[PDB]
Parts: structure tokens; C-alpha cells; sequence
RNA sequence: CGCGGGGUGGAGCAGCCUGGUAGCUCGUCGGGCUCAUAACCCGAAGGUCGUCGGUUCAAAUCCGGCCCCCGCAACCA
RNA sequence: AAAUGUAACA
RNA sequence: AGCGCCGGCCAACUCCGUGCCAGCAGCCGCGGUAAUACGGAGGGCGCGAGCGUUACCCGGAUUCACUGGGCGUAAAGGGC
RNA sequence: UGAAACUCAAAGGAAUUGACGGGGGCCCGCACAAGCGGUGGAGCAUGUGGUUUAAUUCGAAGCAACGCGAAGAACCUUACCAGGCCUUGACAUGCUAGGGAACCCGGGUGAAAGCCUGGGGUGCCCCGCGAGGGGAGCCCUAGCACAGGUGCUGCAUGGCCGUCGUCAGCUCGUGCCGUGAGGUGUUGGGUUAAGUCCCGCAACGAGCGCAACCCCCGCCGUUAGUUGCCAGCGGUUCGGCCGGGCACUCUAACGGGACUGCCCGCGAAAGCGGGAGGAAGGAGGGGACGACGUCUGGUCAGCAUGGCCCUUACGGCCUGGGCGACACACGUGCUACAAUGCCCACUACAAAGCGAUGCCACCCGGCAACGGGGAGCUAAUCGCAAAAAGGUGGGCCCAGUUCGGAUUGGGGUCUGCAACCCGACCCCAUGAAGCCGGAAUCGCUAGUAAUCGCGGAUCAGCCAUGCCGCGGUGAAUACG
């Protein structure tokens, strides 16, 4: 039973070649062999310190996958070695060996996932209805069910935050919390509109119909736009009103000018007679416009990820539901699984593991 | 989906079963088995012959099969050479005394069996469907008949949508029992699909 | 899993209880009728042809 | 800084003053009607009473301190 | 006295 | 010896690839796993040192009607 | 008075056929109403949605999916899952080469499959007193074609079925009307269960439907008399048992019988109302039978089939598990909530079916399930077999009970290689909900509903309270 076990060790590591490219680092890394070989290299070593930390970035993926063609197949001649000889030592001998590269060809596979910032924060899944309507909204919810199913058969918390359901049926949009661990890094490689062509139950005599629903996926931050106001950049200017007040206004510097130097902001208060009522309110003021500036940055940050985020529409899409003839296809680099509502109960590992190239 | 088989509903009445014998309890499926596969043999040979019904009788250990066609010497052969050569094979199926006959089928043009298989080869050579179903039901009147109708189901001329496409002429009373119909099936198997060729010739009411 | 299925059916088990039958004509295991071997629908349709003897439409 | 009014299910409000008992409407959930949805009909669930402490036998309720909310006032030079 | 049913009819 | 075309108009049909994608398109319309309509091929049709495309003019357009049109309801009787 | 940009491949007039209308007229169907019994509440059985799972295979989706395919899932079935295995292969047609054919019998390993292996004699037409030489009977081994797939598409199909709907309809030929789609006929008046029939009519005919021909039941006859029957006469062991007989009942083949045929009345007719005769009256009751077509209805998983896909595996064998899960939700049913009832004892009256490793009389052991004996019956003979409600007696006394029989403990029986998951039955003990059910909703017009039991298919056994049949008792109501 356990030479199926390199049947599997040799199939993760082969198109695992493929995204990683033996044949386009295996070139890259010899004129980098060459261009630190001559002595004259350390002449500015800026150019140096990017070429021997790539080295090793190169010589983890070439050598890499250097020891993994020559120590399988030293595995597999000791585990026959044990069979015909009926030596049981060389064969938990040949299994110690096939736990230590179960886990260089592990760390491998951490160039799909440890690539993208923050591919381990919480994230949440936003499923959104479409192009159709009543028909979109049955295949938003159906694809709510989807992902849920997938996160419970895979460590996952399915911890929904925000619905709001179809009013002919339906839902039209949700918001679930994908609670788990390394969340971010599968649900990433699922933002898009997926397209469901399907065959239509709502349409009266029974026609086929095209409807579309997205799914879009981000991860956790702070969250936190409370930023300290500090007394090194502020430019408190104090002097007269220019109303009411007497022989006091006149001959009292009662207004108050707080200017936040790095950002231009200037502010005033002259309400009271104080200078003090004034610095304070004049404080509260620059508080609040700052706490305006930083939500404008946040909100722009927002809408250009808005206006860069499809459209849910026809031509806009990654997925057949093509269940008039049994498939679903990912047209994006791409599987064609013919057990459809075995995909719908969760089996979404098939795409998920070969888009993360 | 509806109409009852016209032969099955007049059995007994205006048409008699294909298998006369009598067969106990612990008998009748061996024996009914045995006719099955005398009807297959029969049914794949003497399909170039014209073969339309096919009766069989039993007493004890011998039995009698008589095929009706409408060409016998293509069953009987050379002075008896294929009539032989069957009863070598049918007794080495039967096991037992296997006494073939051979009958004529007087008219094939009233024959709805043989219409029906005629129509079928028509259209496995890419011939006209309608055409030939009129061309069907003119031969099975000119040749006496009281009612004819015949009926041609499926990817008609390759088509990718289906379609039932059928003609009549005279009677043709389903309904009536005391009514002699004639009724036969042929499969027609092309290279876009199968289609159905039901066949009924209304001969006269008893 | 068919063919294999008709075929496993007509071979003698290890046990007598793992015995079944099957439609001898189209090799269904379900509503098989001992006394003809065939199943309802097979004996409808052989009834209907007439090649059943003595079978007939039932009508009280 | 002042005066006095509030905070009670998912939402909006009632309950305090004369303490023991938290109610109404909408919503939510299960069932019905309908081909289906809405509407309607039947049944159900639902509240640390902002917090700390504590009046009393006993606090949503009474009395202090803090925390957010609302209104008013902040004058004469 | 009582609302509505989109989007791919051979 | 090349160029256009081969769904109808409009002369010239099959195989494969694709699968509302890539693309075609003068009009009507083609393409959602058996496409004579997309792309290639075989074959075919039409011209030939040319063949197609774009632009523009007349024609078809009696669709500004002199030849040679209309106005109850199609556009069209003015309120008298 | 009066543009343009931009945009569309139409916007339009009239007329035709449908469909629809909270338009009308005239009709019909347990459609409503009139009734009677239920469902929805309870406990349980069963199917389904979900959810769970390694898998809880797959299909069915308003009526017309949901005790539906499933007329029998412990293994088998089985198509799913896990694990152990096989590679022209569980199976077809081949061609080639090696062994011996063929068939039976064991050994090892193993959960089994499988892998390994030790046994033993091949007819023929043949040179055969001789080694030896085959051919092809069939198998084995190695190949190459091929097999195999319940993998997809019922929106590529055949076949078969569901449905509107047993509704009264849908058409064609020729002629006539219209430029034409099309109309006419088929509409109209009357009538019928009916496009049934009558009358009228630019229509006159014809076909598919309706009806009839077919089956069961109701009366009677003829022919038959055992294994069925017994009116009368003999015996009568005390039982149609015996003689005897076929009358009667019956059984099962063939006929008769009802046609609005006959009288009254209304009618132009067709028919309608009433009466007699008759077992039966106006289709006598029930059945079989389902028009052109519709639902791109259902089924590629019964079968067949086009194409697409799998080929040491999307094929095949096996062992085990799953299809039987369970916070929930719906459909179909079973048993009930009691006195027109429950229990005990005794005692009557069916029909249709089934039955030779089958149905089992009778006897004995056991409280029993059952077991051990054992006769009969290829079954109008013998057996399943007792029908149950009912009847006659006795107990219960209105209570969660002598109602209800769920749940659980314990002890057994039988089938089966094997009842853990996951069988049915018996016995002791336990003895739940349920006091007649919200909104809503189903069936049935007469031997019907209600209620009572009996059989069968499938089937080793059975999760059947399901299905298909059979008879017993036997209502209420229909103004409209
Ligand atoms: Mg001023
Ligand atoms: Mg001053
Ligand atoms: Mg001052
Ligand atoms: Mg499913
Ligand atoms: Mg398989
Ligand atoms: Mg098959
Ligand atoms: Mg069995
Ligand atoms: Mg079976
Ligand atoms: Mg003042
Ligand atoms: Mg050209
Ligand atoms: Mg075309
Ligand atoms: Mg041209
Ligand atoms: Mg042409
Ligand atoms: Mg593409
Ligand atoms: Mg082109
Ligand atoms: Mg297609
Ligand atoms: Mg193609
Ligand atoms: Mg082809
Ligand atoms: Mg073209
Ligand atoms: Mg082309
Ligand atoms: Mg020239
Ligand atoms: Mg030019
Ligand atoms: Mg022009
Ligand atoms: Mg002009
Ligand atoms: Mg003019
Ligand atoms: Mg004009
Ligand atoms: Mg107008
Ligand atoms: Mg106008
Ligand atoms: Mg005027
Ligand atoms: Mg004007
Ligand atoms: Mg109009
Ligand atoms: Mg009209
Ligand atoms: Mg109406
Ligand atoms: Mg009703
Ligand atoms: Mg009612
Ligand atoms: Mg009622
Ligand atoms: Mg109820
Ligand atoms: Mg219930
Ligand atoms: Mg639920
Ligand atoms: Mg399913
Ligand atoms: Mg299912
Ligand atoms: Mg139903
Ligand atoms: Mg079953
Ligand atoms: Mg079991
Ligand atoms: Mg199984
Ligand atoms: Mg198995
Ligand atoms: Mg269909
Ligand atoms: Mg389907
Ligand atoms: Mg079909
Ligand atoms: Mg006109
Ligand atoms: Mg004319
Ligand atoms: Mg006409
Ligand atoms: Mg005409
Ligand atoms: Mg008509
Ligand atoms: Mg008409
Ligand atoms: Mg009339
Ligand atoms: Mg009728
Ligand atoms: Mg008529
Ligand atoms: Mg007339
Ligand atoms: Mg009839
Ligand atoms: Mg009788
Ligand atoms: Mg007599
Ligand atoms: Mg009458
Ligand atoms: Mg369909
Ligand atoms: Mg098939
Ligand atoms: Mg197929
Ligand atoms: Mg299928
Ligand atoms: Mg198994
Ligand atoms: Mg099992
Ligand atoms: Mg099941
Ligand atoms: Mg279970
Ligand atoms: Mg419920
Ligand atoms: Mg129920
Ligand atoms: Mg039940
Ligand atoms: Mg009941
Ligand atoms: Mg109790
Ligand atoms: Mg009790
Ligand atoms: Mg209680
Ligand atoms: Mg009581
Ligand atoms: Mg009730
Ligand atoms: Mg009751
Ligand atoms: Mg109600
Ligand atoms: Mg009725
Ligand atoms: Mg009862
Ligand atoms: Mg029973
Ligand atoms: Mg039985
Ligand atoms: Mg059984
Ligand atoms: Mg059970
Ligand atoms: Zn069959």
C-alpha cells in the first residue's frame, strides 16, 4: 500500500513543476552563477545582496526539485529491497525517508499559498445575485450553499455576518465570514462571476437560460481610523476676535488657530470669550477633520476596488452549469469535472488546488 | 402516449397467439424460453426471406415450427439445402424434434409486417419518409384492403427535432373489436438515430 | 454494472440465499415473475405480442 | 463648563414617579392559501433593562459615580 | 372591493 | 497566378476544431458539444493580372410621383 | 410657426385563427351545495425535502413527484463508500502460437475474491502388434482485434406510459365564399350520456372519435353428473357415510332474453313523460376500450438507439459498510383517543385464490412462537381454513381506565453461511403520547361510503400498516 503513496508524492511534484518552471529557473540561475562568479561583483552591493538572496530563491526550486527525482527514486529501490528480502528494517527505513520529503515537496507547495501578503487573515465572501434575476438569485443562493459546504469540509467557520433574501426567490446578495485558517489563500483564487448556464425552472415552458452571480473575497485588517492627534505637528496660533465684545475682544487673544502641518488643515473657533473654551473646540474641530481625511482615503481605497470589480454580467464570467449536459467548466486554466451536483456539495479542492498556480 | 396494442387487444377474438400449447406450472417458462430463441434464430435468418408471423406448437418432447413469407424458396432453398441445414440447427438449439414448415403469405402487400419492414429498409436508404409512407398505404389499398394507415416516428431526413409523420386511407377502426387490423412494427436504424415504423392494414370486420 | 450482473445472476453462488432473479429477456432484477422469467414489463410486452400462451387481456 | 431630559429584544416605542408582574407595532422563525411571490390566515420564538457598585427581604424601577445621546444656556465689557 | 411573474419558443 | 465567395437574397457543400467563447455581419440574422453562417481543410462557384474593400454619384426608389403617389381608420383636410 | 443630434427595423391599417377576460348566453363533471366518513393534532409505518455522512447510489417535482420505478435493500439485490484483488477481462465473434483438452478432487495463503499448487483418464478418421503424427470436438496459457460502462445527453431518439379526458371533439375529399390568412360543412332549432339522432341550411359526402361488436354480474334454457349436489326410497357405524339418482344447488361451454318492442300522452321528426308485461327498462350495474393533438410531460436506470465520454479502469470479482443516518420540514397510510366500546368463553354465515426440497390433516412436547412424529393431496377429491364483524353468555362502570399499545428491560422460536448495524414471530415485565385535532384540506351519489375480515403476486425469511383482488354487514343526502 505504500508505493501508492509515491504514485501521489510524483503527481503533486510534477505540475508542480510546471507553474514553478524547472526549464525557465534552471537557465535563470547559471548567469546568475556567473555574474557573482566573477570577483569584480561586490563593487556595488546593492546589485549583489538581490542575486545571492535570488540564488538560494532559485536553488530552492531548482535543487529543490533536484532532490525530489533522485530521493523518490531511491525510495522506491529500498521499499523493494524490503519486499524480496523480507527485511522489515529496510522498509521502515525507506518510510522515515518518505516523511522527510512529504514535507520539502509540503514546503514546495507553499509557492501557491505563501505568495499574497496576507493569505492567512479571516476572510469573508461576498456573493452577490446578477444578470436574470429570479433565476440568478436561486444560483446565488444555491452558490451561498456551495461555499458553506466547503468551508465545514475544510476546517472552516461558516459564520454568516449579512443576508438579504430575493423577494420572488432567492437571495439577492450575502456576506459570510470564512473563520479558518490560511481562509484567504483557497477563497482568493474563487473571486470572480461565475456564470451558471443552466436549465431554468422559472421560465414558464421551460426554457434554457443563462444566469450570473459573483463571488468576491478579501481578507481582515485593523479596521482601527482612530488616529492620535500629537502635539509635534500642530501650529496653534492665538489672536483677537473680530466682533463683539468691549475693550475686552480688542485687547485679548481669544482666537485660536490649530494648523496640522503635514496635511495644510487649518482650522478656527472664536465662538467664546476663552482662549481655552477656543483651544479646546478648535481641537475637537481638527480631530473630527482628520477623522474625515482618513475616512476619504478609506473610501476611495474602497471604490477603486468598486469600479474595478466586474460586472456580473454576460461575458464576465468563469463557470458553465451547462446541466443540460452534465459539467461545470473554469475557464481560466482549466478543469472539466462532470459530476455536477457533486460540485454543488462542495468538492471545490479540484479547481481551487489547480488555480493557485 | 395512449393507444392499446391492436393485436394484443384482439387476441382471441379476430387473432390468434403465436405460441399454442399447454404447459405446467413448473414447465411453461423453460418452453417459453426455448420459443423466444427459436424466434430469434428465425427472426435474424429468414429476415431476407419475408418473414411475418411465426407459429409454434408443442406436444411432448416435439414440437412444430411453421414460418409464414412471402419469398418461400429463399427459406426452402436448393430442393431442400437451407430447409435442412435449419432443422439441423433449430434441433441442435431445441435439443429435441424440431419439425419446421414453411407457409405462403399469399399477399405480402396485406401483410402489415412486411409493409412495415419494407417502409423501414425504404428509409434506411435515405428515401423520402412521406413519400414513402403514401406510396406504402397506395400499395396496401391497390392490393384489396378495406383501411390502411402507417406511421413513421423519429429524427425524420436527420433532422435534429423529431417528428411523427404518418398518412391513412379508408378504415382503420381501433376501437372496434369485430374489426381484423393487421398490425406491424419495424425498426429503422440509421446513422443519426432510430426511428419507429408501425404499420396497420384494416382487412375486413368479422 | 450490467452484463457482469445478468451474468453473476445465471452462475451458482457460495451461498443459496445469494440466489435472485433475473429477467431472462432483458435481464432485469426487479418485479420478475417466477412462472414466465420475465419481468412486467417483458411479460406486457410479449402478452401484448400474442407470444405468451393462453395470455390474454384480463376484463371483468 | 452650567441647568434637565434620555439609554429597555433585530427596529421604533410603552413600562419607572405610588419597587415584586417587562407590553404594543413591525420584523424573525414553523405551518397554511397560491402554479409561484406579495398580501392575508394559524401557531411560535425573542430583552446583561448603557456600565460599576447597592436601597431593600426584593430594582428595569429607588439613590450616587463614570460612559455615550438629545435640548437649552454661555451675558456686561 | 383583491398586486405581481424578468432573461434563450424550435 | 492570383483574389473574392459557397446560410437566404445569390452560383457554390462536406469533414474537423470551437461551444453565446473565439468570432461573422450589407439586410434578415449566425455561435450555449453533429454550426452547409465562426476558424482550418477537402471540394465547389465567380472572375482573372487582376480580385476584393472603403468613399461618393445615378439606378433599383411611382420612396418628392411632369411622365408617375397620396390624405375616414396606415403619415396626411386647415376648427369654421 | 417649428428643427437637429442621436436612436430603432420597425412604428402602423384592416382582416383571420386561437388564447384569455374580475364580458355575456346555454350546458356538463363528487366542481360546489346537501350529506356521511376522514386528513391536518397524537404514537407508529412509509416516501420525500433537508441535514449529516467515507457513502447515506439514481431517478420522479403543482394538479399529472412524494406506500411513485421498488409485485419483498441483512449478504445477494446494488448501480454508492472503504479496503483486498483481476487485465482479452464475469460475457460475444475472431485469427494466431504453446499445453493438454474436455471433467471432477483435494493442499497452502487469505476476510473472501484472488494468488500459489498437488491430483488423476480425451473420444475421433487415423500408420496404430510400435515409439510416434495429427484434426477438431473443449479447456488452459501468451497475444492482437475487441469486450465491458446503471458514465452524459429523455433538449438528438424508438418503444412504452402519465395528462387534459370517456372530455365531444379533431379533421379530410369535392363544391361554394374571400385578394388572402381562412370560412363554409362542423353553424342554427329540437334532442341525447355523446359531432347521439331529428329538422333546416351552399353545401354533399367521407375518415378518426361516440356507440356497437368483447368480458364479468343479474333471469331462463340446452348439453353434461365427478372429485360437486341430495328432493324421494332403502340401509344409516350415527358423517351424503352406503345403495342409488342428476332432480335441486353447483360447476362451464353454448344459446334465449330488452329492441323505447307494446298502450296512454306530447311531438314536424328525433325523442321525452307515464303504464303494463318482465329477473331485468329506456346505456340494466361494472369492465376492457382513450380521437387529432397538448404538456420541448416521463423514462438513455427495463429494453433498444444517434453522438459524447472511460479502457490494468468511469470495466470486473470479493469482504465489510451504506441505501435503515436525524436539530428538523411535507405527502401517503396504520392504530387510536373508548360503553353503538374493550376483554374472556362458547357458537354460526363467504368469495376469490394458492399449494410436490409445496400446502399440511391428525397426534404428542411446550403458556406460546415453534418443534418432533405422521396420513392425504400431480389437488371441485387433500390442505392452507379459523373467515371477522355477527350471535349467545359473563366481566369491565366512565377513570388516561380491563381505553390506547408506543418505548424499554429480560427470556426464547424460525428463516438464513450469517439477524451488530439491519428480520419477522412468541412469552414475562414495562404501559408513552393520545380526552377527537389551528389555519387549511381529501373521498364518496347505492350494494356506493363507512366498517369487517380472506387471498395472491414479490418472496429463504421479512420490516406489507403498501399494492392488486375477494366477499360479509350496509347507510346519509342531492333544494338547486
Ligand atoms: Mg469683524
Ligand atoms: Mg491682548
Ligand atoms: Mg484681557
Ligand atoms: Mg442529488
Ligand atoms: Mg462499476
Ligand atoms: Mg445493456
Ligand atoms: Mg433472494
Ligand atoms: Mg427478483
Ligand atoms: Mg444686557
Ligand atoms: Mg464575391
Ligand atoms: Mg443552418
Ligand atoms: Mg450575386
Ligand atoms: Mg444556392
Ligand atoms: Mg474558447
Ligand atoms: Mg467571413
Ligand atoms: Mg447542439
Ligand atoms: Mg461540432
Ligand atoms: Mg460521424
Ligand atoms: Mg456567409
Ligand atoms: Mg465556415
Ligand atoms: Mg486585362
Ligand atoms: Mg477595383
Ligand atoms: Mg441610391
Ligand atoms: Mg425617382
Ligand atoms: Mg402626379
Ligand atoms: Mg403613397
Ligand atoms: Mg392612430
Ligand atoms: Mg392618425
Ligand atoms: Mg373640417
Ligand atoms: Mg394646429
Ligand atoms: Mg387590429
Ligand atoms: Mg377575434
Ligand atoms: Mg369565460
Ligand atoms: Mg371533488
Ligand atoms: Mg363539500
Ligand atoms: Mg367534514
Ligand atoms: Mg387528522
Ligand atoms: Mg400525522
Ligand atoms: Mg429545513
Ligand atoms: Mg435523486
Ligand atoms: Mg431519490
Ligand atoms: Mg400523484
Ligand atoms: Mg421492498
Ligand atoms: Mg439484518
Ligand atoms: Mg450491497
Ligand atoms: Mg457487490
Ligand atoms: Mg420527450
Ligand atoms: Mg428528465
Ligand atoms: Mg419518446
Ligand atoms: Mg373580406
Ligand atoms: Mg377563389
Ligand atoms: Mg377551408
Ligand atoms: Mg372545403
Ligand atoms: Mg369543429
Ligand atoms: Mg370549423
Ligand atoms: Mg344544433
Ligand atoms: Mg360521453
Ligand atoms: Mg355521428
Ligand atoms: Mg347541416
Ligand atoms: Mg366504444
Ligand atoms: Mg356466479
Ligand atoms: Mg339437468
Ligand atoms: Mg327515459
Ligand atoms: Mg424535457
Ligand atoms: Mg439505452
Ligand atoms: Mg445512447
Ligand atoms: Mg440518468
Ligand atoms: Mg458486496
Ligand atoms: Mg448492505
Ligand atoms: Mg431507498
Ligand atoms: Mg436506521
Ligand atoms: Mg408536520
Ligand atoms: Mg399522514
Ligand atoms: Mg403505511
Ligand atoms: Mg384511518
Ligand atoms: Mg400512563
Ligand atoms: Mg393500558
Ligand atoms: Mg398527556
Ligand atoms: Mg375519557
Ligand atoms: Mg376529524
Ligand atoms: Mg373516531
Ligand atoms: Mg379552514
Ligand atoms: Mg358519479
Ligand atoms: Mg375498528
Ligand atoms: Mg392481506
Ligand atoms: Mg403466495
Ligand atoms: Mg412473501
Ligand atoms: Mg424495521
Ligand atoms: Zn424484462
Amino acid at each position: 500500500p505504500v508505493n501508492n503513496r509515491i504514485q501521489d508524492l510524483t503527481e503533486r511534484s510534477d505540475v508542480l513543476r510546471g507553474y514553478l518552471d524547472y526549464d525557465a529557473k534552471k537557465e535563470r540561475l547559471e548567469e546568475v552563477n556567473a555574474e557573482l562568479e566573477q570577483p569584480d561583483v561586490w563593487n556595488e552591493p546593492e546589485r549583489a545582496q538581490a542575486l545571492g538572496k535570488e540564488r538560494s530563491s532559485l536553488e530552492a526550486v531548482v535543487d529543490t526539485l533536484d532532490q525530489m527525482k533522485q530521493g523518490l527514486e531511491d525510495v522506491s529501490g529500498l521499499l523493494e529491497l524490503a519486499v524480496e528480502a523480507d527485511d522489515e528494517e529496510t522498509f521502515n527505513e525507506a518510510v522515515a525517508e518518505l516523511d522527510a520529503l512529504e514535507e520539502k515537496l509540503a514546503q514546495l507547495e507553499f509557492r501557491r499559498m505563501f505568495s499574497g501578503e496576507y493569505d492567512s487573515a479571516d476572510c469573508y465572501l461576498d456573493i452577490q445575485a446578477g444578470s436574470g434575476g429570479t433565476e440568478a438569485q436561486d444560483w446565488a443562493s444555491m452558490l451561498e450553499r456551495m461555499y458553506l459546504r466547503w468551508a465545514e469540509s475544510r476546517g472552516f467557520k461558516t459564520e454568516i455576518i449579512e443576508e438579504s433574501e430575493g423577494e420572488v426567490a432567492g437571495i439577492k446578495s450575502v456576506t459570510i465570514k470564512i473563520s479558518g485558517d490560511y481562509a484567504y489563500g483557497w477563497l482568493r483564487t474563487e473571486t470572480g462571476v461565475h456564470r451558471l448556464v443552466r436549465k431554468s425552472p422559472f421560465d414558464s415552458g421551460g426554457r434554457r437560460h443563462t444566469s450570473f452571480s459573483s463571488a468576491f473575497v478579501y481578507p481582515e485588517v485593523d479596521d482601527d481610523i482612530d488616529i492620535e492627534i500629537n502635539p509635534a505637528d500642530l501650529r496653534i496660533d492665538v489672536y483677537r476676535t473680530s466682533g463683539a465684545g468691549g475693550q475686552h475682544v480688542n485687547r485679548t487673544e481669544s482666537a485660536v488657530r490649530i494648523t496640522h502641518i503635514p496635511t495644510g488643515i487649518v482650522t478656527q473657533c472664536q465662538n467664546d470669550r476663552s482662549q481655552h473654551k477656543n483651544k479646546d473646540q478648535a481641537m475637537k474641530q481638527m480631530k473630527a477633520k482628520l477623522y474625515e481625511l482618513e475616512m476619504q482615503k478609506k473610501n476611495a481605497e474602497k471604490q477603486a476596488m468598486e469600479d474595478n470589480k466586474s460586472d456580473i454580467g454576460w461575458g464576465s464570467q468563469i463557470r458553465s452549469y451547462v446541466l443540460d449536459d452534465s459539467r461545470i467548466k473554469d475557464l481560466r486554466t482549466g478543469v472539466e469535472t462532470r459530476n455536477t451536483q457533486a460540485v454543488l456539495d462542495g468538492s471545490l479542492d479540484q479547481f481551487i488546488e489547480a488555480s493557485l498556480k | 402516449g395512449n393507444k392499446i396494442h391492436p393485436i394484443g387487444f384482439r387476441l382471441g377474438i379476430t387473432r390468434d397467439w403465436e405460441s399454442r400449447w399447454y404447459a405446467g406450472k413448473k414447465q411453461y417458462r423453460h418452453l417459453l424460453l426455448e420459443d423466444q430463441r427459436i424466434r430469434g434464430l428465425l427472426e435474424k435468418e429468414l429476415y431476407s426471406a419475408g418473414l411475418a408471423r411465426v407459429d409454434i406448437e408443442r406436444a411432448a418432447d416435439n414440437v412444430a415450427v411453421t414460418v409464414h413469407v412471402a419469398k418461400p424458396g429463399v427459406v426452402i432453398g436448393r430442393g431442400g439445402e437451407r430447409i435442412r441445414v435449419l432443422r439441423e440447427e433449430l434441433a441442435k438449439l431445441t435439443g429435441k424434434n424440431v419439425a419446421l414448415n414453411v407457409q405462403e403469405v399469399q399477399n405480402p402487400n396485406l401483410s402489415a409486417p412486411l409493409v412495415a419492414q419494407r417502409v423501414a429498409e425504404q428509409i434506411e436508404r435515405r428515401f423520402a419518409v412521406r413519400r414513402a409512407i403514401k406510396q406504402a398505404v397506395q400499395r396496401v389499398m391497390e392490393s384489396g384492403a378495406k383501411g390502411a394507415k402507417v406511421i413513421v416516428s423519429g429524427r425524420i431526413g436527420g433532422a435534429e427535432q423529431a417528428r411523427t409523420e404518418w398518412a391513412a386511407q379508408g378504415r382503420v377502426p381501433l376501437h372496434t373489436l369485430r374489426a381484423n387490423i393487421d398490425y406491424g412494427f419495424a425498426l429503422a436504424r440509421t446513422t443519426y438515430g432510430v426511428l419507429g415504423v408501425k404499420a396497420y392494414i384494416f382487412l375486413g370486420e368479422v | 454494472a450490467r452484463k457482469a450482473l445478468i451474468e453473476k445472476a445465471k452462475r451458482t453462488p457460495k451461498f443459496k440465499v445469494r440466489a435472485y432473479t433475473r429477467c431472462v429477456r432483458c435481464g432485469r432484477a426487479r418485479s420478475v415473475y417466477r412462472f414466465f422469467g420475465l419481468c412486467r414489463i417483458c411479460l406486457r410486452e410479449l402478452a401484448h405480442k400474442g407470444q405468451l400462451p393462453g395470455v390474454r387481456k384480463a376484463s371483468w
